[PDB]
């Protein structure tokens, strides 16, 4: 965790890399308290990689991949109680980044709106639309962790 | 308050601050760089 705390320089930013290392070497060192006095060390240490997560970029999808990492490797431990601790706010984060509408058959703005005219691609399969992926990628610009591709992986 | 200021900072209790009060002050001045 001293590691880690100097990862929270590497958390900070020690060069170009080093967050990254940071994110990978919080969620091991975290999954390691996942089978106090060590729970303090533990959310102090993990307010800077919400930070980063908070920074704008894809280090926040990288939080979301390796926190996919962690529950795929260690199943059957690991249980339900510490991760919801962990992850609640990061998995609700997926069915509310847009999807919160009602008709998903308007455009609204949908910017840069190529598939306003053919939104709603091919499963049917469901009984309501609110959003259903387009507004999250309308705008997209995104590394994916929004309502996609590594927030579903959590 | 102010960003130089004691009160509200660190240097309130600094002037009897103590070996146990070393990361005391140290500790609300330690937690100015999460987030």
């Amino acid at each position: 965790d001293d590691m880690h705390m100097v990862i929270r320089k590497w958390l900070s930013s020690s060069v170009p890399n080093h967050k990254q290392m940071g994110i990978i070497g919080a969620v091991t060192m975290m999954g390691s308290v996942a089978l106090i006095e060590c729970d303090g060390q533990l959310s102090t240490l993990l307010d800077l990689v919400g930070f980063c997560c908070e920074q704008t970029p894809e280090v926040l999808a990288l939080y979301y991949d390796e926190l996919a990492n962690l529950i795929e490797k260690q199943k059957g431990n690991l249980d339900l109680q510490l991760l919801d601790k962990f992850g609640k706010s990061l998995v609700e984060d997926f069915p509310n980044d847009f999807v919160v509408d009602l008709s998903p058959t308007v455009d609204g703005s949908f910017l840069f709106p190529v598939k306003s005219l053919y939104n709603l691609d091919e499963d049917e399969t469901q009984g309501a639309i609110a959003i259903n992926l387009l507004p999250l990628v309308s705008q997209k610009r995104v590394v994916s962790p929004i309502c996609l591709s590594p927030c579903f992986r959590l | 308050a102010v960003v130089t200021l004691l009160l509200e900072k660190i240097p309130e209790f600094f002037f009897d601050v103590v070996g146990t009060f070393g990361t005391n002050f140290p500790r609300l001045i330690v937690n100015q760089f999460k987030w």
